[PDB]
Order: structure tokens, then C-alpha cells, then sequence
């Protein structure tokens, strides 16, 4: 129905946003392309968000990358960020950027997806994925019936 | 709008809410398939599941779900998603906090605030109140003058 | 149901509205003496008392408190700490921040959902909504009507 | 009461319903030029302002506004701050978390919770709730009646 | 009143969660005991919750635990972690642990209890107390009878 | 309108928290009068607090404080504190205390605000100014109108 009322929300636990990858919106996802969408900037503070589900990953990123120096351009993970929960294959790639400075953030507007994390940058040395979030209204009866 | 919602039909028949003619979408640009995975909220399955020592751990922690395209609900789901995402970026500019943020408690407090904030007029748009048990009984008490 | 409350009387008597037998809840597993502490929230007790500087510190920063067991509500309360976990510990599964979660934001979130997610039938179980006031003004138009 | 207010008019006339007066107020203490700054919420201005890279970065990132002395609302506003502090100094007190405090969000759960925690008494203070559609359909029904 | 409407919240103030202890629950405390309550364990996300108000304590404990290097296998203590505001006796434990990884977890899914924060986990070198929180709301004037 | 109900509240987004300065009260904001206002004090927590817009500031002062051997007196800055985003004329102060211990804390009660965020205490090397926040309710079009 198309109505304001239209929908009920009980518990804050059924306001669910679920994380969707780029690669399931058809988007090329090999390293060598993918990273044509990361990119480094400075005067830009890294944001978190919390979600709650996330697509089943087709491709993932474990990602190192420094300055000549060896010091990291990536930003160290916080306490609360873990590897992506399920990803098919993980491109584990390890280097340095010889005139890079700041953090990476990706071009799209895009987010860094890791477990029930999203952000802004990329962290270095955790498991990610490229994608977007939705909020939804699912209930405890429609949320059993399908994760079971 | 609203939040979307995602009901189930009127196995697993799935309704979802949202549609982007509401944009110019059309066709397909998304994958039918939707697997997905959420954090075990079983009750008591293996009994202290609930208990994190007797929980899972990280490695057993996810539960699987799958989603098909019944309607093209998960292309909506799918473009909803990059939708989202401007917005979304430009709340987080304004936070100041980098380590978290709790978009989910925005989400209920703002659900909340669009059916609340304001002021109700009986039987109108953006408001909800249901009159039809009130009616009825201002209708059983005409029905009482009887005699 | 909802956030049980905690009223006084109908010195210091006090009513608790939760009651474990709506599990097999009986008899004593409990000390009925309740001592507690709560952080000063003292109105300018020390005039200056509310400026963090002036503020007691940590060694002072408590008051306490006591509840007696007068309707066995101590241990209702004590039972209930006990049930509350095993949801609690789930709620936090599902959390990824580790360092703090306003459980506080939550029920009163929680609290607002469950009287105003929906959609109200007047004079209906589930729904609060007063027509007292507007039944009589009804009332009291039909009394205008005379002559 | 309620979190004050700040509309527009009935350029740029503004309206700022906190009046201290409901405390002894009067005269000037305050200065009657009030700019201030806040973060660039513009819509697409740059195409791409909204993507984070894009964006302008922390020296870029505010957008100056100027708020007049019309109804001696700045003062009223530079009061209100003066008078909220202790309230909020006394909030912190008691929160554990450092970090951080969403302030934003107790506002607005408590502005829903004044108007919602409650029950109401139609057309009654203290409560929202608009009865000229629904009183109409009343006398809409009796016009109805006839024949 | 059974009703759902039975009860007023004016402000979010008036939730008050407060801590209970086990001891209270006349379980028994002894260091000796309360320790056969707690274990070591990996996998598991360390997480902490805010409270309001608890009860005075009748034992706690101030405990670091390494393993046999000198490393601690109890985390540190965060910021927002400070000694349990009353206790009446405080276990003092300092050792060390032959084959033990992870990190400390309550096994009966209790929570480790310091001032104003309850935790899935013991910290090292921090005053805690065993025990549970429960919900409810006391409005000002309650609250004000009671603690005075 | 003097009603509970006047006003409208649509998204958590039109609740801004603004903040004030001391300058804006006519208060004495020279650098030897403003440090008549801050003091050293242990068993105090430090908080923070969001807000969203703020004052131009007068005054502002970068200050790092010390005991003899050279610590800070300090705190040292979370990952959210910036620089107050628009101070007039910064006041740069670095030296040490001979005597003092704890945390610096604003006597009257006021704020130290920085970049939307204010606090019960000074951090070190970032730029301040004192101040006090207050909160309303300003919709999209009236925040479009002022800031534009
Ligand atoms: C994602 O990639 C990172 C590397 O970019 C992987 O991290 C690596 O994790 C292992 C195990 O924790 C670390 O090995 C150990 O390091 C310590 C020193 O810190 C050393 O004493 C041990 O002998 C051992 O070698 C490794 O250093 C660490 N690398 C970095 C740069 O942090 C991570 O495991 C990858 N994720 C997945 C899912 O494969
Ligand atoms: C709870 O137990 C812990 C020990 O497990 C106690 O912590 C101890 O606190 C004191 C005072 O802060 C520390 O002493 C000082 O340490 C520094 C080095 O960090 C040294 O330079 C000083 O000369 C002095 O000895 C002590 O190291 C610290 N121990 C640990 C392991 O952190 C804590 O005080 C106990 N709590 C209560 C309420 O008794
Ligand atoms: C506010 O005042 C502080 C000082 O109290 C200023 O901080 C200073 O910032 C610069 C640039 O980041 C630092 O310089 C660099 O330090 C590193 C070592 O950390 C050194 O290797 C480099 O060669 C260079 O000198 C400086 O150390 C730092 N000082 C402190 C104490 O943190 C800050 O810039 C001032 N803010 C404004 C807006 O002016
Ligand atoms: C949402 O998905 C669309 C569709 O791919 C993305 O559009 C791409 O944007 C980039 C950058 O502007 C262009 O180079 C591509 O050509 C666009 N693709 C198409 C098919 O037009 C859009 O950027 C995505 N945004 C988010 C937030 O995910
Ligand atoms: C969860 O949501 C579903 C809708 O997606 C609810 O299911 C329907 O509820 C209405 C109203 O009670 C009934 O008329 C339908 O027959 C229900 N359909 C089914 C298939 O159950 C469901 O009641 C909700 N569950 C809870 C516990 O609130
Ligand atoms: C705090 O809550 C108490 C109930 O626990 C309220 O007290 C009663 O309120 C009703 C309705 O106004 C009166 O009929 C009773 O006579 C009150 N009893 C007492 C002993 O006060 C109290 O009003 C609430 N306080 C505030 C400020 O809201
Ligand atoms: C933003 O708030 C302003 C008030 O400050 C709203 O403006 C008035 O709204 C009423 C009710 O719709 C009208 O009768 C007035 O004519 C409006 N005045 C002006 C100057 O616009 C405004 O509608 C609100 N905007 C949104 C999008 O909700
Ligand atoms: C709540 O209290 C009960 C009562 O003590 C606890 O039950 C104990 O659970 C452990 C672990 O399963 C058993 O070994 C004990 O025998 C139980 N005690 C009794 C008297 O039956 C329960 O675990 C507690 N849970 C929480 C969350 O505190
Ligand atoms: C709010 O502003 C008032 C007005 O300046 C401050 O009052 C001052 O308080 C200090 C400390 O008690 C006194 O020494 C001054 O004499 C007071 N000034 C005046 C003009 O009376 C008050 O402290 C401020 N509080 C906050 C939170 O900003």
C-alpha cells in the first residue's frame, strides 16, 4: 500500500540493513580493475556504520598498502571491524604506493564492506568487499522463515 | 516514504515494498540470486547457544538465507541499495564519530518521528489512528436510545 | 509485555509491576535487604555540585539507596535480572561494537514501538489512546442541541 | 517544555519560540551579530560533492550563516545555551561512555517520549491529536440522516 | 495493570537498568568457586553494555592472568572501564595460566560487572562483580525517595 | 505557541545542537583571563558530547600543558576531535605546571568545544574555544534559508 501507515515496526530489531556488493550489480570486480576505483586523498575522516546482513561475497580484497618508507597508507582496523563473513574468493594483495598520500576512499561513494561494518576507507589488512546498504522492516517471523 | 517492508506473500513467497518508479529503472542489471548471510539469532538451538562461550564463535556465527527475484524485489533491493548510498554518505559527513554509528537506531527513531512528530487529523493522510471501533460504538450508543 | 515500573505506594512503599508468573517462580532464592547505588543526581545540593570540577569525583560520586521486600518485589527484581540476560547476551551477538551500546536508547525506542509502530483501533487492547474527554464532548453536543 | 523551535517568518525573518521568561531576563548581555557555521549539507551542488573523495575536505567543509537580532532571539538563544549546560553537565555525569554522546538522538527520543509516553484525553493538554476531520465526519454522518 | 498502556516513560531518564550480583542470588562467591565460573576461549567478540544503578556488592574480584610469557590473556581495560563503584571485599588475584587461550568468558552467560558497564569479559587489573541487569522505569520522583 | 504540541519534529536530522561561545557572552576571552577559568583535577572523567553547528569563534587557544618531566597534563585527543573549524585568532600556548595533577576542567561548567564536539575537558594540541551548546528544532528549508 502506498500509504504512510502502510507497515509495522515492533522491535528495533527488525529495522534490518542488509549489505549488497558491487559485483552483484554487475560491476567488474578483478583487482586490477577494482582498484581503478580506490584512490587516495587526504582532509577526509574515515566513517563507520553498523549493519545487520550482508550478500553472500563473490570477490573480497585483503589489502596492504604503504608509502616507500613502509609506513602504512592505510588506516589500522578498530577493535569492532572483522573480515568479511562469506567470501568465494579473496585477493590478498600486499605493496607499496610510490607518491600516494592520505587514506583510500572509494570513488563511487561506494562502501567498504566488511562483518556488519561499512565504511568509508579501506583498512589495512582486513577482508572487504565493494557495496551499497538498504534499510528494510523485517520481522522475526519473515527473518526465521528465511535464514532458518 | 517509509522504511520499506518486507512481508512474506499475502515455499517462502516474499513481498517487498519498495519500488524505484516511485527514477528511470527498467529491465534487469542485478543477479536473480540473492544468498545471503545474517547472525545466528537461533533460540536455544544446542541449548547455551546464547551464551558466548557456548556460542559458535566467528567461524560458525553466520546463518544462511536466499532470496529470489519473485517480483524483481531483489533488483528493487539491489538498486535500493545504490540509492541509499548518497545519503547515507552525506549523514556520516556531518557525524563527527568515525569509529561506529548506529543507523539503525536512526531508522526507528526517524520511522517514529514521521508517524508522531507531528499533529493528527482524524481520518487523514500521513496519520495513523483507526476509527473504525470508535465509530462503531458511537453507532452501539445510538443503538442503546432504542426505548 | 513492556518495561515493568516501579511505583511508590499506591515510608517508602514501593510496587513492582513485573511478575514472573506471566516459568516456575517460587517461594526464595533471594535476600529479601536490597542495598544500591546510583550516581549523585543531586540537584545544587552543594551549589556548585553539577560543574565536573566541583563535582565530588569517583570516591564520592555515589548515593545509596535501599528496597526493602515488601511484596516479594526484590526478588522479582532479582529474578528478572536473571531472565533478562539470556536476550541480552543475543542482542549483543548481533552488536559488532564492542566498547559501549546504550541499552537505555534501546527500550525506550523499543517502548515507543510498541505503542505507536502500529496502527490504532479506538478503544482497543494493544493501543493507548484517551476518549474519555471526546465522548463527552460528544455528549455534551447532543445537550447543546436542545431548543 | 519541548525543544524550542526556530521557523521563518510568519529577508530571512525568523521566529524562536524559547522565551527564558518561562529566570530574570532582561536587556542585553549578549551580541546582537550571530554567525555561525555548519557542515556542508548541499544537494549535488558539485555533481559528486556528496562521495567522500569528492567532498571538499575538513577546509572546505562548512557553509557560514547569519542570524539577526529580530526578536532578540540570539540573545535568547545565547541564553538558552548558558541555562543548558548544567542540565547536560549532569547528563554526562552519569553516562560511563567518553568518546562520545549522541545528544541528537536523546532529543529526539524524548521529544517523542513527552508526547507519546503517555496516554491521552482527546482534545485534552498534553496530548497531539486532531478531532475537526474526525468531528465532522461525525456531523457529516448526521447530515446523512436526512431522508 | 496487564495492559500494554499500563505505564508512563516521560524521559529516556527514567529507564533505569540495574545491576544485581550473583552473590545475591546466594550463589556461592569464594574465589575458588567464583573461578570455576569462568574460562578461556577464542572466536568470541569481547562486548560491553551500559547500566544505571546496581547493587552493592558482596564480593569482587581484581584479577590478571597471563600466560606463561608474561602476556596477559585478559584484555585491557577500555576507557569507560572503571573499578566496580562498591564492593565490600575485593579478591586481589595476580597469575599466570600453563595452556589456556582467548579470552575470559562467564559460562553461565552472567555478566562481568565494573562501574556502570557490564561486559562479556573480565579486564585485566579491573574491580569487577558477577551478576545480571534487568529494566524498568522509575520516574524522578521515585528515584529521588529511594537514593534521597 | 505556548502548547506541548507546537512544533513538528519530521526527521532526527532538524534536531540541531548549537554551539555558543563565551566570547559571544561578553566575557573576558584574553588568554591570562581565559586560564583564570580552566584548572587541574583528578577523579573526573572526561566527556564528550555531538553537536552540529556552532559560532564563529572569537577566540580560540591550541594549548599544551605539562608537569616538569615533560607528560601532559593532557589528555591526548580521540580520533574525533578536530580543530575548531572557524577561530578568528588561535591563542598558542605550550609550557608546564610545577605543581598540578589530573585533567584540565572549565570551572564554570562550560564546554570545550571543538570541531561538533564539546567537552568537560582540554585536549592537548587541538584548538578550542569555551563555550555552551543549546538545542532545537530547524527543518530543511529553514536550515537552507540561514546557511544556503
Ligand atoms: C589478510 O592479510 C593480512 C596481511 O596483509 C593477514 O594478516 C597476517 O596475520 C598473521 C596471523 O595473525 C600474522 O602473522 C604473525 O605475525 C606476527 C607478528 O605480528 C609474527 O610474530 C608471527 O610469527 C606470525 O607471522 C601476519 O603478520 C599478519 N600480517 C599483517 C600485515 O598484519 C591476514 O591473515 C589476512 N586474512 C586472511 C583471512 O587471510
Ligand atoms: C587492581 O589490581 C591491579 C593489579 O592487578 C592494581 O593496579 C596497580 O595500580 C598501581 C597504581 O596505579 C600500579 O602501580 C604503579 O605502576 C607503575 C607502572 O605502571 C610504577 O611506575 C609505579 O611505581 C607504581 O608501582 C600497578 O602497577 C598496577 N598494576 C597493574 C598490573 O596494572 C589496582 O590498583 C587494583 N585495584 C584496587 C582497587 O586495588
Ligand atoms: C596546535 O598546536 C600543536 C602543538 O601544540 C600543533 O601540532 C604540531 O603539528 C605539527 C604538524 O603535524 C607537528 O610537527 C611534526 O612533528 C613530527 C613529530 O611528531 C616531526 O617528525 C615533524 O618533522 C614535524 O615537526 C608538531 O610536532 C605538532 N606538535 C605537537 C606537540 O603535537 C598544531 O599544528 C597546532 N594547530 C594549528 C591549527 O596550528
Ligand atoms: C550505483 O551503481 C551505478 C551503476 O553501475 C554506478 O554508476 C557508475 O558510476 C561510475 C562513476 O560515476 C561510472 O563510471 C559508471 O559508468 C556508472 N555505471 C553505469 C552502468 O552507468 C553508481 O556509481 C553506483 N553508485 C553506488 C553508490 O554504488
Ligand atoms: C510478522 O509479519 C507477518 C507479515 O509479513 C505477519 O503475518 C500476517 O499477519 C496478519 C495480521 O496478524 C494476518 O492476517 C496474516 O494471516 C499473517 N500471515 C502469516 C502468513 O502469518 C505476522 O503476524 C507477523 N508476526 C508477528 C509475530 O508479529
Ligand atoms: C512519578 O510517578 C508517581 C507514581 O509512581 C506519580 O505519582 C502519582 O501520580 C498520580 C497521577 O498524577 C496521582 O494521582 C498520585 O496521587 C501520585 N502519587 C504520589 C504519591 O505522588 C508522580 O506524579 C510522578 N511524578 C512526576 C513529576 O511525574
Ligand atoms: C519547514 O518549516 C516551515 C516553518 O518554519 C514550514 O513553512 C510553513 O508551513 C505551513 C504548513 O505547511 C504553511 O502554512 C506555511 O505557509 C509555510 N511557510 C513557508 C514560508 O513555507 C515548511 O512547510 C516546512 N518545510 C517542510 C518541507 O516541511
Ligand atoms: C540465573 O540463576 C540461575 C540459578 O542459579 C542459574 O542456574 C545455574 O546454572 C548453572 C549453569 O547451567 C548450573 O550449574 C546451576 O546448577 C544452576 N543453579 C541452579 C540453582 O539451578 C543460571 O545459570 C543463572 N543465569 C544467569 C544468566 O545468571
Ligand atoms: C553562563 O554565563 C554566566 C554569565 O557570565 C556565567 O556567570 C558567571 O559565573 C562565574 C562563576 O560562577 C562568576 O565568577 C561570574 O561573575 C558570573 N558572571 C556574571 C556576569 O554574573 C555562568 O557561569 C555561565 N555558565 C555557563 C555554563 O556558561
Amino acid at each position: 500500500v502506498d500509504s504512510v501507515c502502510s507497515g509495522t515496526l515492533q522491535k528495533t530489531e527488525d529495522v534490518h540493513l542488509m549489505g549488497f556488493t558491487l559485483s552483484g550489480q554487475k560491476v567488474a570486480d578483478s583487482p586490477l580493475e577494482a582498484s581503478k576505483r580506490w584512490a587516495f586523498r587526504t582532509g577526509v575522516p574515515p566513517k563507520n556504520v553498523e549493519y545487520t546482513e550482508g550478500e553472500e561475497a563473490k570477490t573480497c580484497y585483503n589489502i596492504s598498502v604503504t608509502d616507500p618508507s613502509g609506513k602504512s597508507l592505510l588506516l589500522d582496523p578498530p577493535s569492532n571491524i572483522r573480515d568479511y563473513p562469506k567470501c568465494k574468493t579473496v585477493h590478498h594483495i600486499q605493496g607499496q604506493n610510490p607518491h600516494a598520500q592520505g587514506i583510500a576512499l572509494h570513488l563511487w561513494g561506494a562502501f567498504f564492506l566488511y562483518d556488519r561494518v561499512a565504511s568509508t576507507t579501506m583498512y589495512r589488512g582486513k577482508v572487504f568487499t565493494e557495496g551499497n546498504i538498504a534499510a528494510m522492516i523485517v520481522n522475526k517471523t519473515v527473518h526465521r522463515m528465511i535464514f532458518s | 516514504d517509509e522504511s520499506p517492508s518486507f512481508n512474506t506473500s499475502t515455499n517462502i513467497s516474499l513481498t517487498f515494498s519498495y519500488f524505484p518508479d516511485k527514477s528511470g529503472e527498467n529491465e534487469n542489471d542485478c543477479d536473480a540470486e540473492l544468498r545471503i548471510w545474517s547472525v545466528q539469532e537461533d533460540d536455544l538451538a544446542a541449548g547455551l547457544s546464547w551464551i558466548p562461550f557456548f556460542g559458535p564463535g566467528i567461524e560458525g556465527l553466520y546463518t544462511a538465507g536466499l532470496i529470489k527475484n519473485q517480483n524483481n524485489l531483489v533488483c528493487r533491493l539491489r538498486r535500493l541499495a545504490n540509492q541509499t548510498a548518497k545519503s547515507l554518505e552525506l549523514l556520516l559527513r556531518v557525524t563527527t564519530e568515525e569509529r561506529t554509528f548506529s543507523l539503525i537506531n536512526r531508522h526507528a527513531i526517524d520511522f517514529l518521528l514521521t508517524r508522531w512528530g507531528g499533529t493528527c487529523k482524524v481520518l487523514g493522510p500521513d496519520c495513523c489512528i483507526g476509527i473504525e471501533d470508535l465509530s462503531k460504538n458511537i453507532s452501539e450508543q445510538i443503538d442503546k436510545i432504542r426505548k
